[PDB]
RNA sequence: AAACUUUCAACAACGGAUCUCUUGGUUCUGGCAUCGAUGAAGAACGCAGCGAAAUGCGAUAAGUAAUGUGAAUUGCAGAAUUCCGUGAAUCAUCGAAUCUUUGAACGCACAUUGCGCCCGCCGGUAUUCCGGCGGGCAUGCCUGUUCGAGCGUCAUUU
RNA sequence: UGAGCCCGGGUCGAACGGCCUCUAGUGCAGAUCUUGGUGGUAGUAGCAAAU
RNA sequence: GGGACCGAGGACCGCGCUCUGCAAGGAUGCUGGCGUAAUGGUCACCAGCGACCCGUCUUGAAACACGGACCAAGGAGUCAAGGUUUUGCGCGAGUGUUUGGGUGUAAAACCCGCACGCGUAAUGAAAGUGAACGUAGGUGAGAGCUUCGGCGCAUCAUCGACCGAUCCUGAUGUAUUCGGAUGGAUUUGAGUAGGAGCGUUAAGCCUUGGACCCGAAAGAUGGUGAAC
RNA sequence: UUGACCUCGGAUCAGGUAGGAGGACCCGCUGAACUUAAGCAUAUCAAUAAGCGGAGGAAAAGAAACCAACAGGGAUUGCCCUAGUAACGGCGAGUGAAGCGGCAACAGCUCAAAUUUGAAAGCUGGCUUCGGCCCGCGUUGUAAUUUGGAGAGGAUGCUUUGGGCGAGGCUCCUUCUGAGUUCCCUGGAACGGGACGCCACAGAGGGUGAGAGCCCCGUAUAGUUGGAAGCCAAGCCUGUGUAAAGCUCCUUCGACGAGUCGAGUAGUUUGGGAAUGCUGCUCAAAAUGGGAGGUAAAUUUCUUCUAAAGCUAAAUACCGGCCAGAGACCGAUAGCGCACAAGUAGAGUGAUCGAAAGAUGAAAAGCACUUUGAAAAGAGGGUUAAAUAGCACGUGAAAUUGUUGAAAGGGAAGCGCUUGUGACCAGACUUGCGCCCGGCGGAUCAUCCGGUGUUCUCACCGGUGCACUCCGCCGGGCUCAGGCCAG
């Protein structure tokens, strides 16, 4: 397959230990940005849609509103506590709004909030 | 070794800043070393060399030979001294060179300028060795 | 350069006049018309095959194979004679691991290099480190233009433990020349078999051998190799009673004489 | 390149730059976290000196040894047994260990000034005139016209009497 | 036998090969975002004591201001230029200035240092004459100001 | 045996070699080969453009 | 009896004989010569004999033809991606850290959480089905071990057994229109019948990329100019 | 007559804006041919090359009219895998994705659709005593509220505030911060050899008369002087207005983008006639609407989203700009065309083509002076460690040439085997052991003494001696052995 000009759309990786230290750099330059707080916000479990992997669960984008009102975080409060809303996700089975509320429950159990200024 | 991602261990690039410096780093690399009792009296190990400098030669030909340096030819990187003078083909004296390196420093032209860097070194120079020791 | 030997203009005279058929350069007012281009025979052309960065320069080992080669280099370096095999003088020290105290090593004591000069001294890496000073020596070749001015000798492996001994020795023994520092959790194969040749001098200390045992139990999908020779001494094995007993007459001897 | 060979030719300085980069690389400041953090160590090890979590996302890889940086019922519904309409939603009620997390959990519960709203003098005026008409009849007070132009409920007349601390 | 031709040795010519060197080139990697009508990239003409080349500069012309350093320039001529100093330097930095004709090129023409119009000044017989100088005079569009036109259109006896 | 290696004599002035491996822009008589230098023709043909 | 060429091996062993040692599995003994030169080397020349100028190309062969004035330097099967055979190495029914993350003495070295790639059960067009009657079978060889009585690797030939599929045979039964049980077939498989694979290195070969180096006329794109 | 409103124009009026450049990466338009298919036309090359327009440090894309059939996922973007699968194809050449999954990064929003109607609360300009005065825009709609996994309005009871200074901190430039020029030899010169030292969180690099950690610049860590601009910020002063804001509840409401979808049709494009997407022409929509999917399951059941308005950092590319650091790279016919006057010299009308060319010496100390003579030239004489290192200059091969010397040559040379003659050059085994006497001195000699290190039983020193033993040295004496070649 090499028809065409493979020698002018050749593109190396020469540079791979340059870009992941400078992606670490960027996490470190994030973290002393945010001192305190956790470098990535926290994130809901959900599970892979495809009957391939329906038995595995990963990380969602966001948690859903019914989620967060059970778990008794304000909707406009939980982003500036970290925490990932996702609008265009329902949940549709007790079962994953129960596992949601137990991982928010357990984000609050082991967050501290600061009072302001 | 070098850990300072600023410097450079390039012999092609320290070579082209050698042969390319301006004057004030010129005289930066033709600074001289001082006698002795000038260091102890001092504190000071090597200071740039002026026109009214009395010096003494330790390396060369013309070694053990004394003379206050009569100029400065910093476009070639070399002092001339007095006395150390050779003749041409006429019989005219040129005055022989010599490096700043191989020679060492007698007696300073003392003005307020050189007062103050002489301070500025020692002053430096005992706050560390304070500083290692305490 | 990709554009190097044909950044030029040039077209073949053809068979009309005679002169090698090749690629010559147009004008007529300039030394450089009518000289020949694009040729690899031809002065100012462009190489055959010419360098590209795409070749195969990294190369992929098994982690397997990498830590079975690392286990060899340590039991060479435990070996005696491939010290000397090496060409580390090894003849003053009183042991060939030589593990040292990681009181006498932890902590500020040896953060000085005269501390680490003359603990090594005491232990016996003086007669190395004298080798490696004394052979400090000029590189033959463009080396020296292209940045690599000197080789000397290599000097012994400090080893240690970060956890229990610290990263004061690190800068210690980093300034004198010849000696290196390497952590236990991260052995080096290119320092344990330097050039390919096995029997490195390294110094140890008692936290890096506890230590040692642990990184080596821990290491997930890595377990230490059974070896198809148990007893190794092959004299042991030819010399021996059952064997000698088992054996049969000899037919002959060493060195048979002339029949005819 | 006819460019650099021009800087090379031309007896004009060279501009050299310095390392500036956008983010800082260290925290900074008179805070806990600044004046404990360790300029040499990473992210990581920083974070399990101060005993904080770093990463809430799952573990990428293979981490450092202990660092711990990286992370009845009738009607059956688990939410009852999750369980500890309307919520608190600009704070939430909250219920051998590192000397930052201490710090920090002290600074925490730290009480804060209250800085209590008051009441504007003519808010104070208009609720003095309404209290000496009407006495303490809320009904009355929201009955009134005149005096109470801004049609408000019985209720908030109560509640911002009540503020005031006037009966 | 000499001459001529051939081989070899010593020496001497030609030539720039081999070894050595590199203020160069090539490749990779890391940090940052910055040309122009407030005149860009580029072209031309001039500026030094001796300047051919290169560089810098623009009639304030190898350049000025300010700051910093702290006793030079240098091939030759040179200073009564400057040394316990606001102070040398073919110095460094650089926040302030000067910035000729062209060129997107802008009053018209452009192959002329030519030809125009408005505002002001200067000198030479000068309210009139002459010459020079300073400010100016491109286009399309947006906003605002002003002016004008249109039986398009509204009225106006209380 | 051989491709080649070592030494002696002269010159010369700043770096270089043996072995184990690793690497490749690694070995020339041709290609009316490339570049450069130099011959016979020849002190000949002819004084012709150039010089 | 006369003459020519050679002396190979290096304690003993053996075969023997004419047996106090011999000519018996290989030269010793004696004498002399050798440093102002024994013996050599290079160059030049003469002398006897021999002897076409190289490379390429064609032809059964020649013969033609192409290139060669000389010398110095340069000068041509290389590098990728994808296949394949073989050697070595690691692990092994599993194997591959290096997309990335952690770490670091910082393009190195060390580490690994989840996936993914190939493989570890096949067949049928398909619905789909789905690998033991026999120490996973016997018989005979077969390397090898053996208490000499006998055990028998791998593999081969034959007779078997089973699975997927095809053509049948058509059970209890069945919602009364569904089923495949049993016994078969000169059947088919890139099948089972006690796994060999994954990664890496080295060499070789194939395809495409400029593709061992050199060498058309042409075609197209965009510009410069004048003219029968 | 006058004054509006609207529209169209002029002004060398006031304030601004657009050219061009660059174009490595980026967003669009437009768009070939060679080649392959051993011929060639579809196809391929290639949705490329050339041409045209337009930005930035990134651009673009981007918060579903999505993926999917899930036990669901949830903006965009980049890598691995999916995968050479699906799908398409002179079913030849070939072309060729995507979902999912593991990652890196992650941030959400502004409008049009409403009546502020108990008050255009909004904004441009010039005039300023800089504090507030006008003019104009505008109701053909500027502020506040609101944008459909919403919201509005009331009731309701909880909980939030806003500004101005600002020490100081971080980033970056800068000042300063270790140790031999100790003695001897060689050399023109010591940076070389030997002896004796020191420093080192500094043994990277470069200069200095030759290989310099300690002669010099720098080099390492912690500091320390002064300065620029951004961001952060401990704290300290003002707030005020019946001002804004988040929610809970409900006998009240809930507007959502048109020549746009869609149908027919021509072109272009893709793996993709459910036309893959787009453009052009004709016709031309809906409001229990529309789009895209699932499904034979018995009728289009079911699933999932809202198109025709818009913004948005990060992960991503980068032959370009300002720099910086490196290499198992090339080393003056090489490496970019250019290490040096290089896009220079030069050629062509023009677009364009485009070279050759590095090294004296440590330091010019670049040959004073005398003497030839018309010259880029010699003989003396001088500088240098050296001038056969003399601006033709580090070393200086071969081709070719000259002088001297030797030999040879009757219509080819050159080469092979084998002598001979001449010339020059080299120089053979490196040539010794053993025994016996007399003397001398040292020692595993002495059951000698003392000390030290050790493998703890072996060594090495200091001190006595010569009775024995062993070594040598001297002066005698005798023997043997030898390298090559001949008979």
């Amino acid at each position: 397959h090499f028809r065409k000009h493979w020698q002018r759309r050749v593109r190396c990786h020469f540079d791979q230990p340059g870009k992941k230290v400078t992606r670490r750099l960027a996490r470190r330059a994030k973290a002393a940005a945010l001192a305190p707080r956790p470098v990535d916000k926290l994130r809901p479990i959900v599970r892979c849609p495809t009957v391939k992997y329906n038995r595995r669960t990963r990380l969602g984008r966001g948690f859903t509103l019914e989620e967060l009102k059970a778990a008794g975080i304000p909707r406009l409060l939980a982003p500036t506590i970290g925490i990932a809303v996702d609008h265009r996700r329902k949940n549709l089975s007790e079962e994953s709004l129960a596992a949601n509320v137990q991982r928010l429950k357990d984000y609050k159990a082991r967050l501290i909030l600061f009072p302001r200024k | 070794m070098k850990v300072r991602p600023t410097v450079s261990s390039s012999r092609r690039k320290a070579r082209k800043a050698h042969f390319s410096a301006p004057s004030s780093v010129r005289r930066v690399i033709m600074s001289a070393p001082l006698s002795k009792e000038l260091r102890e009296k001092y504190n000071v190990r090597s200071i740039p060399i002026r026109k009214g400098d009395e010096v003494q030669i330790v390396r060369g030909a013309h070694k053990d030979k004394e003379g206050k340096v009569t100029s400065v030819y910093r476009l070639k990187y070399v002092i001339h001294v007095e006395r150390v003078t050779r003749e041409k083909a006429t019989g005219q004296t040129v005055p022989i060179g010599i490096h700043p390196s191989n020679v060492v420093i007698t007696k300073l032209h003392l003005d307020k300028d050189r007062e103050n860097i002489l301070a500025r070194i020692k002053a430096g120079r005992e706050q560390v060795a304070k500083a290692k020791g305490k | 350069s990709e554009k190097a030997g044909h950044q030029t203009s040039a077209e073949s005279w053809g068979t009309g006049r005679a002169v090698a058929r090749i690629p010559r350069v147009s004008g007529g007012g300039t030394h450089r018309a009518g000289q020949g281009a694009f040729g690899n025979m031809c002065r100012s052309g462009r190489m055959f095959a010419p360098t590209k960065i795409w070749r195969k320069w990294h190369v992929k080992i098994n982690q397997g194979q990498k830590r079975f080669a690392t286990a060899s280099a340590l039991a060479a370096s435990a070996v005696a004679p491939l010290l000397m095999a090496r060409g580390h003088q090894v003849s003053t020290v009183p042991e060939v691991p030589l593990v040292v105290d990681s009181a006498a090593v932890a902590g500020d004591a040896v953060a000085k290099t005269a501390a680490a000069y003359k603990l090594l001294k005491a232990i016996g890496a003086g007669p190395d480190v004298e080798k490696v000073k004394k052979s400090k020596k000029l590189r033959a070749g463009k080396g020296k233009m292209r940045g690599r001015r000197h080789r000397q000798r290599r000097g012994p492996l400090i080893v240690y433990s970060p956890e229990h001994d610290g990263k004061e020795l690190v800068k210690g023994f980093r300034n004198i020349p010849g000696v290196e520092t390497c952590p236990v959790d991260a052995l080096n194969l290119l320092q344990l078999a330097p050039g390919g040749h096995l029997g490195r001098f390294i110094v140890w200390t008692s936290a890096a051998i506890k230590q040692l045992d642990a990184v080596y139990e821990s290491k997930k999908g890595f377990f230490l190799p059974a070896n198809i020779v148990s007893q190794a001494d092959l004299s042991r094995l030819i010399n021996s009673t059952e064997i000698q007993s088992v054996l049969r007459a000899p037919k002959g001897e060493a060195r048979t004489k002339r029949a005819c | 390149r006819e460019l650099q060979k021009r800087k090379r030719r031309s007896s004009r300085p060279t501009i050299r730059m310095p390392n500036r980069r956008k983010k800082a690389l260290n925290p900074a400041g008179n805070n806990i976290i600044a004046k404990s953090w360790n300029k040499k160590e990473t992210l990581s090890q920083n974070y399990t000196r101060f005993g904080l979590v770093a990463k809430l996302g799952k573990a990428t890889g293979g981490t450092a040894p202990g660092n711990k940086a990286l992370l009845s019922e009738s009607d059956a519904v688990p939410q009852q047994q999750q369980q500890e309409n309307h919520i608190r939603q600009h704070d939430l009620e909250l219920e051998s260990k590192p000397e930052v997390l201490r710090a920090l959990e002290r600074e925490a519960t730290r009480p804060v000034e209250k800085t209590v709203r008051h009441q504007s003098e003519r808010e104070r005026e208009w609720l003095q005139r309404l209290v000496d008409k009407h006495g303490d009849d809320v009904a009355a007070m929201a009955r009134d016209r005149k005096l109470n132009p801004y049609q408000q409920t019985a209720s908030d007349i109560k509640r911002r009497l009540k503020k005031a601390g006037l009966l």
